[PDB]
C-alpha cells in the first residue's frame, strides 16, 4: 500500500443552473482540461480514468467508457464507469483510489457528470434507480422519501413548532456561504430574511437542480511534487450499500454492523452510520478530529447525516444549526461552498463539487476558509441513503 | 342439504357527483326529471386507479372474508365494461384473490344481466356436482363508459356485487330460475366503441319493447313454473339503473311499493348495471328474516332477462350478527366538481402520446 | 394514429417482469425464513439475518398504521399516470407484524381522521399501464375505522 | 341414462390465403418454418360479409338440422373476437335460430378455451336438471383481430364449431372435466384495441409459462381425478392454433403421435381461436368408434385450460351413416392474393367518413 | 386512443439532442483541427492527435466508394422504424477526403452495379421517429453513377 | 503490490438458454452461492463486490449496487457496478483485482449478469451502447459491425471461395467442445456434418444467446489456502477504450499507441493490438507462453481477434483454423468450453464465461483439458472492439 494524492479538482461552473448549449461530451472536456491546466499536466499523462453518471436513460447512450475515452483524446488508456445515484462521482473517486493504490495505475483521473437536459423530464426518470417494482412503478419517488424522512425526524425529535425555523436557517447559511463562492449557482445574490425564506417553497431547503462535470486528478505519492506544492491526501474511505426500498430503513437484518442504535428508520440511518465508523476507522480518525465537513443537502438530510456522521448526537443537529453550529465561526463549518441549496446539485457530479471544497479548504484556497484545516470529510449519498459514501481527506 | 347463496359483498367507489353540476354544464335534461321522477340525486363517480377489477375484487374478497381458508372451484366475472376484450378478467381477479388456482373460470356479457347469469352459472355448477361452490360477481363501469353530453350522464354510476354459492351455511336458499332472451337493440356498443349507444329515444317507448316485455317474460316463466303469483313473495327485486325503474317494473307486475321499497340503494348510486340487481338482492338480505320469499329479476338490453327465486334460511340471523351492511358502506362518499369527475374519469380529449403529464 | 410510422422507444417491458410479482403486488407477500423465522419485505431469495436459501413465501399483515405521512403537491414532480390525483399522500404504513410498505393513503372521506397513527388497510388499485399494454395492478392503502 | 354431446355442427369461411403471399410482402419470418415445422400453408381469409355470428349461426343451424324442432333452452357462444363489446352476440344467434325465445342465454370470454368454457356450462346446466339440453358454439374471426405485418398474420385463420348438449341419443359421453386458470398476459386485448397482442416474443419460452404450463396442470388435474394416463386414451385432443401445437404438447405429457393425428385439421385454415378444440374434437368424433376414450384439453391465453373426458357411444354408428364430414367441408375453398385479402379483412387504412364507396 | 390514461415510459428525448447535431447529420459536418490540420468524424472538442482545443466544424467530402458491405435480412434484428424496407444494405463508405461512414445503400435501380468499390453520393432521408414526435432526418447514400 | 488469487469460479448453466422463471436477483444468487460453496467461504466474509450488467434499460433497474449487495445478503459491503457491453465481467473482474491488490479488501467478488428477456425485444435495445446519435439512432447495429467485419477480413486476405469452409470449421471445432461440456447449451448434442453447418444460418458461426448469471472469488495471496488447494493467479491485464463509431475504425488519430500496423480496420482491430500489447508486458509473457485461450466468438470475429492477439499473422486465422490450429491436439486450443456458439452468450456474464473455463484449465480440471496448460488468456471485446479487455492467468 502506497499513499494517494489529489494534485488538482475542478467543475464546471454554476452546477445549479444548465447548460443547454453544450453536450455532455463538451461538459466533460470543460472541467477535464481545467483541471488538467490546474496541474501543470498534459492529457496524455493520463492512464486511466474512473466517470460516473446516473444511467443510460438520460442521453440513451450507454457502455460510456470507451465513449469519454475518445472524448477525452486518451485512448487506448481506459475509462471504468460507475452507476450509482448521486454518490457516481464519490463511488468513482474510491475506484480511482484503488487503481492508484493498487500500483496498475500511477495518474487517474475520477469524475463525474449529469446532462439531465437531454432527457424531456429528467424529474420522473430518476425513480429508475430504486427498488423500482415495488416503488418506481407505483409512482414513488426519492423526493418523497427526503419529504417522509424530514417529517419523521421533526415529529419524533420533538422540532414540532420549529421545523420552518431549523430548515429556513439552514437554507440561509447555504446562501451566506455561496454569497461569496464564484463557482457557486448563487454567487452574487442578496440574502432573503429568515422570514421570507420561512415563507418559501420548502422553507428555504430546495436545492437549486442543474447540469456539471466535473473531476480530480490522482497521483502516486512520489509522483505529486511534479505536479502540486500542495497536496491533499486521501486517509481513507468508505462505501456501504443497503436496499433501496424505504421500508426496510425500519426493519432491515440483511444490514450487518454491530453497535448500530437500537432504534433506526429515515431519521436514524443505519446505513450511514455504518458507512462513516468504518470510513474513520479505515483513515485512522474521529469525529472529533473533523475540521470541515460536505454533506447533501436537501429538506432536513443535512440533519439526518450531521448526526449518522457523528458532528452531533441524536436528535440535536436541529438545535445545532439554530445555535450557530455550521456557519464559518461554529463549531462545525458545514458546506462552506453553500452545498445543494447555494452552490448547486448534478446528480453525478456532486461527489466531485464537495471534495472540490474539500480540496480548496485544506490547501488554504477556499472562499470561506476554516483557519488551519487538517482533516476535511464528504459524507454523500444515494437514493435515500441506500448508497453512502465517506471520504477522509488530510494536508499531511 | 339445499344449495345458494353463502356470503356476499360489495364495492362501490367513495366519490359522488350532484347531478345539478352535469345540467349546469349541458343543460340538455330537467333537474326535476332526473332528481324526483327517476328518483337519482348523485352519481358515483370511479377515480383514476379504479375499474371493474378493483371494484370486483373489492366485492369478492369481502364474501370470502366471511368464509376463513375458502378454497375457490369456480369464480364468473360477469360485466359489460371488461377491462380486456380478450383474455379473461375473472384470471386476474382470481390471482388476486389467492386461494387456489384450480378453478372454473371466465367472463361472461350480456349486459345489466351479466351478474345474474354468472350467478345462474355458479349455482349450476354445485348443483351438477361439479364443484362444491362457485364465486359469482357483478360488476360495471357504467360510468367510464358514458360520453359527457349523454342523457345518462347524470346519472351513470359504477359497482360490484360477489355471492358465493355452496352448500355449507346457506343463507337463502336457490330454489328456481327462467332465463328468456331476443334481439332487441334498445341499447348497443360494437366492437371498439367506448360508449355504450342507445338504440332509439329515452321514455316508456322503448321501455315497453326491452325492459318491460323481457322483465315480464321472466318473472311471469318463473312464477308459472313455482305455480305463485306476486303476493307469494316478501321482496321483489328488479335492474336498478334508476330508483324509478323498480317501483315501474312493480306496477307493471302486480307488485306493490313496500315489496320493493327494501331492494332500494342508487339514489346516490346511479346505474351499477351488472352489480345493480345483486346489490338490491345484498340490500335486502341484509335485512330480511328466515321463512322468506325473494323474487329477483334482472334485465339485460340486446335483450333478456333472469328471473331466480330464492327462500332466507334460519342461518340468515347469524350471518346478520356482526355484519355491516351496504346502507352503511354507501354513507362513504367524497363530492367532486364536473371537471374533476370528468378528469378522473378519462373524459378529457387529450393528446394521443404524452410527453408528460402535463405536456 | 393516421401515419403509423413506429416512433422510437428504448425500453419495452416483457409480461414477466409483473407475471413474476403477482404475489407481491396483489396479495402483499414478502418472504420468511423457515430457520429463523425472519421477516422480510419485498420478497427475496437469501435471509439477510442468517444467509439461509430456505425462505418462503410470507403473506404480511394488511392492517396497520401511518407511521409517517407527507403530501405531494409539486407539479414538477408529478409522474406519468400519477397527475390527475393532486395532492397525493405519499405513506410509509407500518403493518401490524411489524415491516414497513412504502405507499399512499386515498379515498379519505374525513380530512380530520388523516393523521399519525391513523389505522389502515391495504386495497388493490390500478397503477400506471405497463410499457406493453397491460394494465397494471397493484396495492394502496385506506383509512380503516 | 348419461349426459353428453347429442350433434354438432362446423362453419368454416371459404377463402384462402397461401402463406408466402404475406411472407413475399413483408419478409418478417422463414416460409420453410411456417410450412413444415409450424404445419400451416395456408390460412382462412374473412369475406367483407362474414363474422363471428355469421359462422356460428352456420354452425348451430348445422347441428340443430341434426335434431328436427329441438326447442332451445340454453345458448351459450364462447369468443374473444365478439361483434359486440356490450349486449349478447348469442341472443342474435338464438333470434337466428328461430326455435324459442326462453332459453339461458350469454356471450362467454376467456380467449381460445371459450368455447370450451361454453361448453362445460351447458353440461352443468344440464347435468343440474336447470335444463333438458343446452347449445354450446365456439367461436373466432383470429384474422380480423390479427394485425398485417404481425409475426402471426400468414396463420391467423377463423371458424365456428357448435355442440348440443343433452340426454337423448348420445354420441359422446361427457364423463368429468377440470380447470384451471391464472394471471398469465402471453396475449392480451385491452378494451378498444382491435387487434390481439403478444407479451413477449415468441417462442419455447412464451409457450412454456402459458401454453404448456396450464394445459399440463389441466390435462394432469382430470387424470389424477379419473384415475387414468395418456396409454388409456384412443385420442387427444388440443388447442390448434397451429398443427405443430397438439404434436408439441403431446410429446409434452406422453401421448403419442397416433393419439392426435385425427384431430389435425388446420394446415388449411390457421388459428380459429375458440373453434379450435372443439373443431379437433368434431374431426375426432366424424371418424370414432364406439367404446372409444377421449381427451380434449384446450387453452386460452391469459391464463388458463379447460380440461374435459369422453366417451364415444353406439349412437356414433347411426349419426355417422348420412354425414358430411369436416375433412369434406374444408375442401371447398377460393384462393384470393394479398391485397385482396386485406380489402375484404378490412386492414387498409382507409378515411374514417366515406363519401362514396370510392370517395 | 378512446382511453387517454398515460403510459409508462423511462425515456422520452429533449429537442436539444438533435438541434445540436443538425451540421453532423443534415450536413455530414465533422471536425478538423486548426493547428495540425487533421480531420474526424463525427464532430468532436478536442484533437486526438494533438490534444489542441482549436477545433472547427468541417464539411466531410459528400461523394466516396463503397469500402465493404453487408445486406441485414434477419427478421429477428428488423429495429423499430426500420422493418418495412427488407433487405437494409448496410455499408462502410469511403469518402474521397479518407474518412470512413457507417450508413446504407438505397434507391438500387442496377442490383449489378451494387459492388464494393462502387462510387456513391450522400441523400438525406427520414429515419426513425423521436421520442419528443418530431421527424428525425439524416443521412443515407445511393450509387452515384 | 501483492498477488490476487482466483479460488472459486462458477456461472448459472447453460448461458445460450434463458431462464424466464427466475428474477436477476435470483439468478446472481444462484452463481454466487454455488462459487461460495466451492472455496468453502460464508457469504458474509465478502468484503466487496464488483458486478457487471449493459445498463438500466432492460430491467428498468438503475443504481443496482446496493440492490444486488441485499440480494447476496451481504450489507453494509459495498457493489461497484461496472456497464460496459460485452465486457462488463472482464471489466469487473479488473475492477476486483484492483479492490484487492490495493490493500483495501482482502475478499472481492467479480462478476456480472444478463437478463434479456426482462426486456420485450432486447436485439434491438442493444445499439444504445454505441455512437449512439450516428449509429442507433439511424437503425445501425453491433451485428452489421460484426458482418461488415467479417466481410472485410475475407475480402482482404484472399479467402474468396472459402468463407463458408472457414466459418463452419469454427463452428463445428465449437460444437465438439460443447459436446462433453455439461455446463455447455449444446451439451449432448450430435455433431452436424461440415457441409449441414455451410448450408445452415451464418454458416454454423451465429452464437446461441440466453441468460445467466456469473462470478469468480478473488483473495489476497497469504489468504487462498484457506479456501482452495490450487490457487489460480491473475498475472496481468488490461483494459482498453476507443470510440464506439464503427468509421473510426478505419481512421483513428486519437488512439495513441506506437508500432501498430500501418493499416487498420475492422478486419485489423487497432484497440485490441493495443490491449494485447500491455496486457502482456504487465503480465511478463509473449504470445508464444499463451497454452489455451478465450475469445468473442461471432461469424470471423474469433479470427480477428487471433490475430489481434499475436496467435497468428495477419490474414492467417482462416487458413490456421481450417489446417486444426484450434481443436485439443492444436497448436492452439481455443474456446475448449464450446464459446459463445457451443457454451452460450449472456452480455454481462460473458468475461466470467470465459475466466471460469480458463481456471478449470489452469487447474487441470476442464473437460477438454489442455495437458501441462500454465497460462491461460481471455480475450473479450465490447461494442466493436470499442472496449477490449484482455487478462492473463496462471498457475504458479
Ligand atoms: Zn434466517
Ligand atoms: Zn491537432
Amino acid at each position: 500500500a502506497r499513499r494517494v494524492a489529489i494534485v488538482s479538482a475542478a467543475y464546471t461552473p454554476k452546477p445549479g443552473s444548465s447548460r443547454v448549449r453544450q453536450t455532455f461530451k463538451e461538459m466533460i472536456v470543460e472541467s477535464a482540461y481545467k483541471a488538467l491546466k490546474d496541474a501543470k499536466m498534459h492529457p496524455r499523462e493520463i492512464q486511466a480514468v474512473a466517470y460516473g453518471y446516473h444511467g443510460e436513460g438520460i442521453s440513451e447512450y450507454g457502455g460510456l467508457g470507451p465513449t469519454i475515452s475518445d472524448a477525452l483524446g486518451i485512448s487506448p488508456a481506459p475509462t471504468f464507469m460507475s452507476t450509482a445515484n448521486c454518490t457516481s462521482s464519490s463511488v468513482s473517486f474510491q475506484m480511482g483510489h484503488q487503481m492508484v493504490a493498487s500500483g496498475e495505475y500511477d495518474i487517474v483521473l475520477c469524475g463525474g457528470f449529469e446532462k439531465m437536459t437531454d432527457h424531456f423530464n429528467y424529474a420522473e426518470y430518476i425513480g429508475s434507480s430504486t427498488e423500482c417494482e415495488y416503488d418506481y412503478f407505483l409512482g414513488i419517488s426519492h423526493t418523497d422519501a427526503f419529504a417522509l424522512a424530514t417529517a419523521e425526524y421533526f415529529q419524533k425529535f420533538g422540532y414540532a413548532g420549529r421545523e420552518a425555523d431549523v430548515l429556513a436557517t439552514f437554507g440561509r447559511q447555504m446562501r451566506i456561504y455561496a454569497q461569496n463562492t464564484p463557482t457557486a449557482t448563487r454567487y452574487g445574490q442578496p440574502i432573503p430574511s429568515l422570514e421570507v425564506l420561512k415563507n418559501s417553497e420548502a422553507c428555504g431547503s430546495m436545492l437549486a437542480w442543474g447540469e456539471a462535470s466535473g473531476c480530480a486528478i490522482l497521483v502516486a505519492e512520489h509522483l505529486a511534487h511534479k505536479y502540486t506544492d500542495k497536496p491533499v491526501f486521501v486517509r481513507g474511505c468508505a462505501y456501504t450499500g443497503v436496499s433501496h426500498y424505504f421500508g426496510t430503513r425500519f426493519h432491515n437484518p440483511t444490514l450487518h454492523h454491530p453497535g448500530l442504535p437500537k432504534d433506526v428508520g429515515m431519521a436514524v440511518s443505519a446505513n450511514s452510520i455504518a458507512c462513516a465508523e468504518i470510513a474513520y476507522k479505515k483513515a485512522g480518525i474521529t469525529a472529533k478530529d473533523i475540521d470541515v465537513a460536505q454533506v447533501y443537502d436537501l429538506l432536513g438530510a443535512g440533519l439526518i447525516q450531521m448526526e449518522s456522521m457523528g458532528i452531533c448526537g441524536k436528535g440535536q443537529a436541529g438545535d445545532f444549526v439554530l445555535e450557530g453550529g455550521i456557519a464559518l465561526d461554529g463549531q462545525l463549518p458545514l458546506n462552506t461552498d453553500g452545498g445543494n441549496i447555494g452552490r448547486g446539485h448534478a446528480s453525478g457530479c456532486d461527489g466531485i463539487l464537495h471534495i472540490t471544497e474539500l480540496f480548496r479548504q485544506l490547501r488554504g484556497e477556499s472562499d470561506n476558509q476554516v483557519k488551519g484545516a487538517r482533516i476535511g470529510v464528504s459524507q454523500n449519498l444515494g437514493g435515500y441513503a441506500a448508497h453512502n459514501s465517506v471520504i477522509v481527506l488530510s494536508n499531511d | 342439504k339445499k344449495i345458494g347463496i353463502v356470503s356476499y359483498g360489495a364495492g362501490i367507489p367513495v366519490c359522488r357527483l350532484k347531478v345539478q353540476e352535469v345540467i349546469n354544464v349541458w343543460k340538455n335534461t330537467d333537474l326535476k326529471l332526473v332528481e324526483e321522477n327517476l328518483g337519482v340525486t348523485e352519481r358515483a363517480v370511479l377515480q383514476p386507479d379504479e375499474d371493474v377489477i378493483t371494484l370486483g375484487v373489492l366485492a369478492a374478497q369481502r364474501a370470502l372474508d366471511k368464509v376463513p381458508g375458502h378454497q375457490i372451484e369456480a369464480l364468473y366475472l360477469g360485466t359489460c365494461t371488461n377491462p380486456y376484450d380478450s383474455r379473461a378478467s375473472a384470471s386476474i381477479i382470481l390471482e388476486m384473490l389467492g386461494s387456489g388456482y384450480d378453478a372454473y373460470c371466465a367472463d361472461v356479457q350480456f349486459a345489466g344481466k351479466s351478474g345474474t347469469s354468472a350467478l345462474q352459472i355458479c349455482q349450476a355448477l354445485v348443483a351438477s356436482g361439479m364443484t362444491g361452490s362457485a364465486l359469482a360477481i357483478g360488476a360495471d363501469t357504467i360510468n367510464r363508459n358514458t360520453a359527457p353530453g349523454d342523457l345518462t350522464e347524470s346519472y351513470a354510476g359504477a359497482g360490484a356485487a360477489a355471492l358465493l354459492i355452496g352448500s355449507q351455511d346457506v343463507i337463502a336458499e336457490f330454489d328456481a330460475s327462467f332465463s328468456c332472451a331476443a334481439d332487441v337493440a334498445d341499447n348497443i356498443r360494437p366492437q371498439g366503441d367506448r360508449y355504450i349507444r342507445s338504440g332509439m329515444g329515452l321514455g316508456s317507448d322503448k321501455n315497453s319493447i326491452g325492459l318491460e316485455d323481457q322483465t315480464r317474460r321472466a318473472a311471469e316463466g318463473l312464477m308459472a313454473k313455482l305455480h305463485t303469483s306476486p303476493a307469494d313473495y316478501d321482496y321483489v327485486v328488479f335492474q336498478q339503473n334508476l330508483v324509478s325503474t323498480p317501483y315501474s317494473l312493480a306496477k307493471h307486475l302486480g307488485f306493490n311499493p313496500k315489496q320493493v321499497e327494501p331492494g332500494i340503494y342508487a339514489g346516490n348510486v346511479g346505474d351499477a348495471g351488472s352489480a345493480s340487481p345483486l346489490l338490491g338482492l345484498i340490500n335486502v338480505l341484509d335485512q330480511a328474516r328466515p321463512g322468506q320469499k325473494i323474487l329477483l329479476v334482472s334485465y339485460g338490453f340486446g335483450a333478456g332477462s333472469d328471473a331466480i327465486a330464492l327462500t332466507v334460511t334460519d342461518a340468515i340471523e347469524q350471518y346478520q350478527k356482526h355484519n355491516k351492511p351496504l346502507r352503511e358502506l354507501l354513507e362513504s362518499k367524497i363530492y367532486v366538481d364536473y371537471g374533476t369527475s370528468i378528469k378522473y374519469e378519462f373524459k378529457y380529449l387529450r393528446a394521443d402520446y404524452a410527453l408528460t403529464a402535463y405536456l | 394514429s393516421m401515419y403509423p410510422e413506429q416512433i422510437h422507444r428504448m425500453t419495452t417491458a416483457s409480461m414477466l417482469r409483473e407475471w413474476r410479482e403477482h404475489g407481491g403486488k396483489y396479495r402483499l407477500e414478502g418472504s420468511q425464513c423457515e430457520e429463523c423465522n425472519e421477516i422480510f419485505f419485498p420478497r427475496r431469495t437469501v435471509c439477510g439475518a442468517c444467509n439461509s436459501l430456505s425462505v418462503k413465501p410470507y403473506r404480511c399483515a394488511r392492517s396497520g398504521k401511518i407511521e409517517v405521512m407527507a403530501p405531494a403537491e409539486n407539479p414538477i414532480l408529478a409522474a406519468m399516470g400519477y397527475g390527475e390525483t393532486v395532492p397525493r399522500i405519499m405513506a410509509m404504513v407500518r403493518l401490524d407484524d411489524g415491516l414497513v410498505i412504502a405507499s399512499e393513503i386515498v379515498d379519505v372521506c374525513d380530512q380530520q381522521q388523516l393523521k399519525v397513527g391513523a389505522p389502515v388497510r391495504m386495497v388493490i388499485r390500478k397503477h400506471v399501464r405497463e410499457s406493453n399494454l397491460a394494465w397494471q395492478y397493484a396495492y394502496k392503502f385506506v383509512l380503516d375505522i
